[PDB]
């Protein structure tokens, strides 16, 4: 097994992404992983020669794991793991009864990695109050966390999997970076014995493998938004189901507005109650059935980037939306002991969805300070994948537009 | 010497070839000193002397009573690789551990003592001109790490770790922290090991071509490092004299807020934002600028802070850290962190406006934050935080706020002023309340605001802004709805810019206009804010805009 060739473009370099500080039992954590690693010829240690940097982390059990953020890498790689070496993605996954994700990023670390692209796969071990000036090293066979990793070594992955396949071609397979998404319509008893068994396939090529033992996709669908059945209303209560009606009709076509409005009248005290007219009503229940439903005329584009908007709901009740163009949501959903403790949670949650339904990840609007969550998100996150964020106000009214 | 150690390979950029650059005809004086100070490194094997064939140049110049020669590496810089930075961070003396012995080794001519790359020597040619360039000059290139040179600093470092490894592994009892030309070595041993464990290092590093100073020439504590002194069992930052001056220029004050920030790291209580303020607009740098009253007032208190000297303890890792935040006027915040009770290992302070409007609560958090980020740095954990706000004040707020903020073990304290939210708008509308319906609307060339209202009790009402925004008109209409009411009121505008601002229950902004609104939310017994669509059709919404337009 010889190395494959990987590219960058021509124009775009390696990553030189900051190091973010860590704790002193994740510091400490990360230099035993990487002496074996160093030991077990996984990565060399790296001179001041070598410009790049990806940044590292430490994540669980009671089992530290080491966690690579190649999202820059990835990002510079485009061309290589999605039009060159792409792994398509199956529209049926999602359809699937029940569907398990297994770790698979071992396996790459038996392939070796392209002599001469191993100087962008460089990262520090960052010292305490800077005593020393940190562990460089770069990894010489594929790394985790990369995309190049799965796209390269896909080849030899169908190779593995096509017993399975052949015997089992009613359960669906698919790669994503460290993950293999295995999903059937099989029972439960059933699901989990295939999954046992295709463990064992893994097992032999040596590799010893928010959300519950599996997924559930068939069982996902929109959270409608809730217009209440309200036993009297109050014109506040009319102005707030206005808003919601309003602003709905940006997204669904043909969402009326026009009867609740003469309700609201002249000037009237937001204390009042008003009788419910007629053709409010109607226009109120047809309204209900639009919402139920999934929004007509929005659909996937894959050169369009997928985003992600969450929002606080108190109560450790979080929504969110997934869409491309601005407020035409191709999902939205729900997430039920902390803040970021919760919200990361709701991350990982939304971003396993995206994968399972696109192939993609989306890019987060996160309802809270930067600094904030890079402190903390590495405290409860649990993924091998990190998803692209950036940082936002939450605009409160669509707090409450989504409950 | 020239250490052993195996050269680090270097490249140029990708796209580009070492530098040609015309060598100036120097003066007599210079080419003399050159020719002398060349043949002296030359001996030493620093430099070599090399053929016509080597097409590549580089300035040299001669400048004094030792004579220096000064080699113009900018070309090569531009044209040499980037390299990784050279640490992430600088230490902070808090964050070092306490030894019983800790001595200085520097390095002597550090560059020089450090092989290039075989393959890159060639790049680093340079030609001392014959006089008045009548004659072919004499040609040299580095063997060692050129003075000025992009990699020197990057390929020491990284020469030098290599070099300490074995030692560091053979003794992991001791404590070595790499600073440029300097070495610092630590232990818990008794003088007399010390000594000796010293000697066998000078002499690993002499193993590898890298000399020392002597016992005798060794230097002593305190030790005088980046603004601080450390000392045996305290550090602190090196003295600072306020300077005592009838009139301050801009450059003073610049000066004194730079000096004042440096002291704020140990001195506790310390201020600038008064001082900052006068920095405002832009001045020349020699303009003297009258200070106020109360920038006279903080440089006093700043005065009495630092008229007795205070030091700061170093760090004990079998110890808890322990943060203490104190709120100082608006906006300006203060910190204490040690781990046995006001022996403190640093000192800060927090006090910048993140966004426009802001209360206590917010900002308390940010400090918070900012303080967990430093001593992730300096310590490798986060401290237990001593707070001066109530636990149910906090779980009023972080509950009901969109955002999502936390912050680690913390304990109320109580030290006045206490964080406390100035208002609580409604949950529900108010029954027995009069209900403002308010809109304002800016005409977009004129800038003729025309903020108003109209109410449930009948009353209306139209005042006329002036060069206002329709931002400034929405919240001048606010303003009015609370100015015009009782204690109680219930207030609709289809203005999301306003019901965010005020949502969020800022006590603190830094438009007139927001604050003029929190003297009034202040002063109110009940207040519920509610939005709806502009121009869809909404009884009271389309009133006001009427007599608004
Ligand atoms: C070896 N090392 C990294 C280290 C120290 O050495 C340093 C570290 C730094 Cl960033 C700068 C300098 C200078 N210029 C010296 C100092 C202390 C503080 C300390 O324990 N001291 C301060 C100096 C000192 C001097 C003599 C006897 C005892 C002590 C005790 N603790 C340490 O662990």
């Amino acid at each position: 097994i010889e190395t494959v060739p990987v590219k960058l473009k021509p124009g775009m370099d390696g990553p030189k992404v900051k190091q973010w500080p860590l704790t002193e039992e994740k510091i400490k954590a990360l230099v035993e992983i990487c002496t074996e690693m160093e030991k077990e010829g996984k990565i060399s240690k790296i001179g001041p020669e070598n410009p790049y940097n990806t940044p590292v982390f430490a994540i669980k059990s009671t089992k530290w794991r080491k966690l690579v953020d190649f999202r820059e890498l990835n990002k510079r790689t485009q061309d290589f793991w999605e039009v060159q070496l792409g792994i398509p993605h199956p529209a049926g996954l999602k359809k699937k009864k029940s569907v398990t994700v297994l770790d698979v990023g071992d396996a790459y670390f038996s392939v070796p990695l392209d002599e001469d692209f191993r100087k962008y796969t460089a990262f520090t071990i960052p010292s305490i109050n800077n005593e020393t000036p940190g562990i460089r090293y770069q990894y010489n066979v594929l790394p985790q966390g990369w995309k190049g990793s799965p796209a390269i070594f896909q080849s030899s992955m169908t190779k593995i999997l096509e017993p399975f396949r052949k015997q089992n071609p009613d359960i669906v397979i698919y790669q994503y970076m460290d993950d293999l998404y295995v999903g059937s319509d099989l029972e439960i008893g059933q699901h989990r014995t295939k999954i046992e068994e295709l463990r064992q396939h893994l097992l032999r090529w040596g590799l010893t493998t928010w959300m519950g033992y599996e997924l559930h996709p068939d069982k996902w669908t929109v959270q409608p938004i809730v217009l209440p059945e309200k036993d009297s209303w109050t014109v506040n209560d009319i102005q707030k189901l206005v808003g919601k009606l309003n602003w709905a009709s940006q997204i669904y076509p043909g969402i009326k507005v026009r009867q609740l409005c003469k309700l609201l009248r002249g000037t009237k005290a937001l204390t009042e109650v008003i009788p419910l007219t007629e053709e409010a009503e109607l226009e109120l229940a047809e309204n209900r059935e639009i919402l139920k439903e999934p929004v007509h005329g929005v659909y996937y584009d894959p050169s369009k980037d997928l985003i992600a908007e969450i929002q606080k709901q108190g109560q450790g009740q979080w929504t969110y939306q997934i869409y491309q163009e601005p407020f035409k949501n191709l999902k939205t959903g729900k997430y039920a002991t902390n803040d970021v403790k919760q919200l990361t949670e709701a991350v990982q949650k939304i971003t396993t969805e995206s994968i399972v339904i696109w192939g993609k990840t989306p890019k987060f609007k996160l309802p809270i300070q930067k600094e904030t969550w890079e402190t903390w998100w590495t405290e409860y996150w649990q993924a091998t994948w990190i998803p692209e964020w950036e940082f936002v106000n939450t605009p409160p009214l669509v707090k409450l537009w989504y409950q | 010497p020239i250490s052993p150690i195996e050269t680090v390979p270097v490249k140029l950029k990708p796209g580009m070839d070492g530098p040609k650059v015309k060598q100036w005809p120097l003066t007599e004086e210079k080419i003399k000193a050159l020719v002398e100070i060349c043949t002296e490194m030359e001996k030493e094997g620093k430099i070599s002397k090399i053929g016509p064939e080597n097409p590549y140049n580089t300035p040299v110049f001669a400048i004094k009573t030792k004579w220096r020669k000064l080699v113009d590496f900018r070309e090569l810089n531009k044209r040499t690789q980037d390299f990784w930075e050279v640490q992430l961070g600088i230490p902070h003396p808090a964050g070092l551990k306490k030894k019983k012995s800790v001595t200085v080794l520097d390095v002597g001519d550090a560059y020089f003592s450090v092989p290039l790359d075989e393959d890159f020597r060639k790049y680093t040619a340079f030609t001392i001109p014959s006089i008045n360039n009548e004659t072919p000059g004499i040609r040299y290139q580095y063997n060692v790490l050129p003075q000025g040179w992009k990699g020197s600093p990057a390929i020491f470092q990284s020469s030098m770790t290599k070099i300490l490894e074995p030692f560091r592994k053979q003794n992991p009892d001791i404590v070595i922290y790499q600073y440029m030309d300097d070495l610092y070595v630590g232990s818990d041993l008794e003088i007399g090991q010390h000594r000796t464990k010293i000697e066998e290092l000078r002499q690993h590093l002499l193993r590898w071509g890298l000399t020392t100073p002597d016992k005798k020439h060794q230097k002593e504590p305190p030790f005088l490092w980046m603004g601080y002194e450390l000392h045996p069992d305290k550090w602190t930052v090196q003295p600072i004299v306020l300077p005592e001056k009838d009139s301050w220029t801009v450059n003073d004050i610049q000066k004194l807020v730079g000096k004042l920030n440096w002291a704020s790291q140990i001195y506790p209580g310390i201020k600038v934002r008064q001082l900052c303020k006068l920095l405002r607009g832009t001045k020349a740098l020699t303009e003297v600028i009258p200070l106020t009253e109360e920038a006279e007032l903080e440089l006093a208190e700043n005065r009495e802070i630092l008229k007795e000297p205070v030091h700061g303890v170093y760090y004990d890792p079998s110890k808890d850290l322990i943060a203490e935040i104190q709120k100082q006027g608006q906006g300006q915040w203060t910190y204490q962190i040690y781990q046995e009770p006001f022996k403190n290992l640093k000192t800060g302070k927090y006090a910048r406006m993140r966004g426009a409007h802001t209360n206590d609560v917010k900002q308390l958090t940010e400090a918070v934050q900012k303080i967990t980020t430093e001593s992730i740095v300096i310590w490798g954990k986060t401290p237990k935080f001593k707070l001066p706000i109530q636990k149910e004040t906090w779980e009023t707020w972080w509950t009901e706020y969109w955002q999502a903020t936390w912050i680690p073990e913390w304990e109320f304290v109580n030290t006045p002023p206490l964080v406390k939210l100035w208002y609580q708008l409604e949950k529900e509308p108010i029954v027995g309340a009069e209900t403002f319906y308010v809109d304002g609307a800016a005409n977009r060339e004129t800038k003729l605001g025309k903020a108003g209202y109209v109410t449930n009790r009948g009353r209306q009402k139209v005042v006329t802004l002036t060069d206002t925004t329709n931002q400034k008109t929405e919240l001048q209409a606010i303003y009015l709805a609370l100015q015009d009411s009782g204690l109680e009121v219930n207030i609709v505008t289809d203005s999301q810019y306003a019901l965010g601002i005020i949502q969020a229950q800022p006590d603190q902004s830094e438009s007139e206009l927001v604050n003029q609104i929190i003297e009034q939310l202040i002063k109110k017994e009940k207040v519920y804010l509610a939005w709806v669509p502009a121009h869809k059709g909404i009884g009271g919404n389309e009133q006001v805009d009427k007599l608004v337009s």
